[PDB]
RNA sequence: UAUCUGGUUGAUCCUGCCAGUAGUCAUAUGCUUGUCUCAAAGAUUAAGCCAUGCAUGUCUAAGUAUAAGCAAUUUAUACAGUGAAACUGCGAAUGGCUCAUUAAAUCAGUUAUCGUUUAUUUGAUAGUUCCUUUACUACAUGGAUAUCUGUGGUAAUUCUAGAG
RNA sequence: UUCAUAAUAACUUUUCGAAUCGCAUGGCCUUGUGCUGGCGAUGGUUCAUUCAAAUUUCUGCCCUAUCAACUUUCGAUGGUAGGAUAGUGGCCUACCAUGGUUUCAACGGGUAACGGGGAAUAAGGGUUCGAUUCCGGAGAGGGAGCCUGAGAAACGGCUACCACAUCCAAGGAAGGCAGCAGGCGCGCAAAUUACCCAAUCCUAAUUCAGGGAGGUAGUGACAAUAAAUAACGAUACAGGGCCCAUUCGGGUCUUGUAAUUGGAAUGAGUACAAUGUAAAUACCUUAACGAGGAACAACUGGAGGGCAAGUCUGGUGCCAGCAGCCG
């Protein structure tokens, strides 16, 4: 009596982005939300596409449980999904990796520190070293 | 302000772009281009909002960059291009062609229009002057400067640019009893026939317009755009043909044409 | 700076705060329909006053005037859709004759009481507040809800609720577990 | 969302105000405070003073590459890949904050520029640069200059002088 | 219109008229590095168009006469010529004229006055407010001066004075929070040195970089919306419609009051998860827990009148105190 059933309303093709856009209306009684990865797979074999060229987001389980609604897209190829989707969706789905970024404050600190020096700092480092030498 | 202004807050955007007053502090300021920003329509608004082909700014940027949008036969890869009135937007994907004409509520409605006629565009003549070395030229509302026009083409007239070569194909002379469009004010989107054009020595010409439903109004001549001869428009008019049904008549249309 | 969305008051406390007859009438209406506070009667009176200001303004206008027609029949269709104004008196002159009790009567509280699935008004209030009644498969935990005519036929206990058919709940499940264990 | 009530008198009718009453996207404050949505917020006195950290830098296939930076592998005898730095170009005059000055001043509605400047965006736009043409680089004219290599100065500052 | 434009004569310490980059590198054979040749990118004179910027016409401003005449030698009103201006213009200069505003309030003074769209209030007429989410204006401690550019009299651009200050090796150097945070002070009076470019957009050579613009969270009883703090039985103490009225009285028919007594439902909280989000909270959903004095305990004011509710009990005795007013 689980029978998670899925529907794609307002589906529009879009070769401008080589995609198919729709709103995901998922009916699921006696159950919590649909755990996106599982519904991505469901749309994958629903539209005859790989689990990589399918994306869902913006979900909202309506008041009182049961129905839930989100937005979904099906890309023509996995490469197009790679080259068109935002980085954070490619991180959610495991097809990309979080970029090793320093925090914003440290980046700004380093930007100002680079501002302090005109040109490469190769000369000034040795100059200062031999300066405090004497 | 000391110099030009480059930000357009969302509430200050025209009520014909008719965006959501929430979900954003600013609005797309149209870059300098063929149309007044108050009268124009940015490509990002036309795609993200009107067509919903995109979802947000990055998607619109990716759409425009790969040269799928063609404004009047040219690519126009900038996000806030002022695609104004009567311009033609071509998407080779979905092989679709749009011409921007106001729906009678007074808004840039999505008008899917055929490929065959999409080859050309119409334009209003705003100036007829004589440039250097004695060459006559005509300035349209797009800012297109067409060189060597027909000798009896005058101001306020209308002309039919082939949009491929960008030269003069045919033109329609402004005079009484002629099918006409309105491009500003309360009468946005309205289509009718010129009954009289009172001269008003000293400025601000006015014209009286009677539409098919036999309703009559009056509009400034700057605000007027001849579109053809009665019964024979030179373009494909949008759905409803700009009759401006009354609010009660609109309610009756909602009630009558209704199936669920 | 982002464009504000307008908050607005929905009630108006009366001028004379200690009118004996008015206080007794307010308590009568609160006890008849299980209203939590007397702000509820103020809110219904404010809604009635807004409707009534619109009605009188439209009445002042001349008969067979586009404003009169459009907005008057819009208001009448909205009120008959709510159900407070009976179909007999769609005239815009009986619309002034509506009383606060009429809008009180269309509350989901009183509607659940009328249908009989709640045998007491306070029972209707708690049953609504416990997420049991669903107006067309949609659970409504809100007593007023201004139940409309077209959807009153679809009030019943929700499927997720034990009354509509589900697991009983904390007390009964715990007692069943205790009985099974011992 | 057309309403009044207590108080001058032994008692009355008034004029009259005080007080009561209900607000307040008007704050402050007191006592309480369980939930969901939503949200103002160092304006009033001090446009008073500020430590500290950020708030504007920017490169596409397409201006300049000899980082003696990275890649050296399938594309590599000038150069192609990626790319610090610097020169070049552009923005930095947008945005954000405050209401101190200002009473035909600003501003609002409505005009005018046949009284002017306008990067940019968009549409067009030029044979003559010969000067007596019977001797010219047009198959491409010249010199610096940053970056860099090295020597310093000052206690220190986005301080930079000398040389190649 | 002396406009657009054209023409003649001339003038210029003579502006522009591509010595610039990417990709593809086709065709002709004059078969050579030969001749030509596409799509773009940057430039570039002029004229338009757009973003604009400057000025500009009419009308509209709060209080004050215990401000009735104000302005002109130092421009006050006008004329002309010149200078400057991007351009008109006493905008400035030279020479002339002696003018311009005013009881329809000029000029002066005050504004704890930025103007407006608007807010509160609401029978109608109005009164008060509008520092602040949008449009304009002005300012960056107060003043002046200026380079660069198309655009600044810029101030997260410079120069100097005044005020206030900082490091100092006492020679010098560097200042601008009415930006986001935060601090001192002030005062009745107002927030975390947080996350991030996800969304709105903006800048740039331009997708990619950047953005305390902005969004997200933190505090937040400024205001605003919906709304938990119990609900239903079975019993004992009762009350009303009663079959009549032998006193009755069954309670025949119902409605409350009792530390009696039962079975239910549910959140406020915790919390597997998943959704949410740039990542996280939080909300919507939901496992597993989570109500008996359901201690998971609602206060703030008042009980003479105005004004709803006590001439109950104890205390103090025109004290203490209460009282917006009468008391
Ligand atoms: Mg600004
Ligand atoms: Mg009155
Ligand atoms: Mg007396
Ligand atoms: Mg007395
Ligand atoms: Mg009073
Ligand atoms: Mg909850
Ligand atoms: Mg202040
Ligand atoms: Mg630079
Ligand atoms: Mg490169
Ligand atoms: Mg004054
Ligand atoms: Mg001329
Ligand atoms: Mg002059
Ligand atoms: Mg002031
Ligand atoms: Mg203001
Ligand atoms: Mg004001
Ligand atoms: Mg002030
Ligand atoms: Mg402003
Ligand atoms: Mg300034
Ligand atoms: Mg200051
Ligand atoms: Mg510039
Ligand atoms: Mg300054
Ligand atoms: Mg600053
Ligand atoms: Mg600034
Ligand atoms: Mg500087
Ligand atoms: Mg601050
Ligand atoms: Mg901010
Ligand atoms: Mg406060
Ligand atoms: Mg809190
Ligand atoms: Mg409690
Ligand atoms: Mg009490
Ligand atoms: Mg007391
Ligand atoms: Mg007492
Ligand atoms: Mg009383």
């Amino acid at each position: 009596s689980d029978a998670i059933t899925i529907r794609t309303r307002k589906v529009i093709s879009n070769p401008l982005l080589a995609r198919k856009q729709f709103v995901v209306d998922v009916l699921h009684p006696n159950r919590a939300n649909v755990s996106k990865d599982e519904l991505r797979e469901k749309l994958a074999e629903a539209y005859k596409a790989e689990k990589d060229a399918v994306s869902v987001f913006g979900f909202r389980t309506q008041y009182g449980g049961g129905k839930s609604t989100g937005f979904g897209l099906v890309y023509n190829s996995v490469a197009d999904a790679k080259k068109f989707e935002p980085a954070y969706r490619l991180v959610r789905y495991g097809l990309a990796e979080k970029v090793e970024k320093a925090s914003r404050q440290q980046r700004k600190q380093r930007k100002n520190r680079g501002k302090k020096i005109f040109g490469t700092g190769k000369s000034i480092a040795k100059k200062a070293a031999r300066r405090n030498a004497d | 302000a000391r110099g030009p202004k480059k930000h357009l807050k969302r509430l200050a955007a025209p009520h014909h772009w008719m965006l959501d007053k929430l979900s954003g502090c600013y609005a797309p300021r149209p870059s300098a281009g063929p149309h007044k920003l108050r009268e124009s329509l940015p490509l990002i608004v036309f795609l993200r909002n009107r067509l919903k082909y995109a979802l947000n700014g990055r998607e619109v940027k990716a759409i425009l960059m790969q040269r799928h949008v063609k404004v009047d036969g040219k690519v126009r890869t900038d996000t806030t291009f002022p695609a104004g009135f009567m311009d033609v937007i071509t998407l080779e994907a979905t092989n679709e062609n749009f011409r921007l004409v106001y729906d009678v509520k007074g808004r840039f409605a999505v008008h899917r229009i055929t490929d065959e006629e999409a080859s050309y565009k119409l334009a209003k003549v705003k100036k007829v002057q004589l440039g250097k070395k004695g060459i006559p030229y005509v300035v349209t509302h797009d800012g297109r400067t067409i060189r060597y026009p027909d000798p009896n083409i005058k101001v306020n007239d209308t002309v039919k640019v082939d949009l491929a070569t960008g030269t003069i194909t045919d033109f329609i002379k402004f005079d009484t009893g002629k099918l006409v469009y309105v491009t500003g004010g309360r009468n946005l989107g309205r289509v009718g026939t010129i009954v009289h054009r009172e001269r008003h020595e000293g400025g601000f010409d006015l014209v009286h317009i009677k539409d098919s439903l036999e309703n009559t109004f009056v509009t400034r001549l700057n605000n007027v755009f001849v579109i053809g001869e009665p019964g024979r428009p030179w373009i494909s008019l949008p759905k409803g043909k700009g009759i401006k049904l009354t609010i009660s008549e609109e309610r009756d249309r909602r009630r009558a044409q209704h199936g669920l | 700076p982002r464009a504000p969305r307008t908050y607005s008051k929905t009630y108006s406390t009366p001028k004379r705060p200690y009118e004996s007859a008015r206080l007794d009438a307010e308590l009568k209406l609160a006890g008849e329909y299980g209203l939590k506070n007397k702000r509820e009667i103020y809110r219904i009176s404010f809604q009635l006053s807004k409707i009534r200001r619109a009605a009188r303004d439209l009445l002042t206008r001349d008969e067979k005037d586009p404003k009169r027609l459009f907005e008057g029949n819009a208001l009448i269709r909205r009120l008959v859709r709510i159900g407070v104004l009976s179909e007999d008196k769609k005239k815009l002159d009986y619309v002034l004759a509506l009383k606060v009790e009429d809008f009180l009567e269309r509350r989901l509280q009183t509607q659940v009481y009328k249908l009989g699935l709640a045998k007491s008004v306070h029972h209707a209030r708690v049953l609504i507040s416990q997420r049991h009644i669903a107006v067309g498969k949609q659970i409504v935990n809100i007593p007023s809800f201004m139940v409309r005519l077209e959807s009153e036929k679809h009030i019943d206990f929700a499927r997720t609720s034990p009354f509509g058919g589900a697991r009983p709940g904390r007390v009964a499940r715990k007692r069943a577990a205790a009985a099974g264990g011992e």
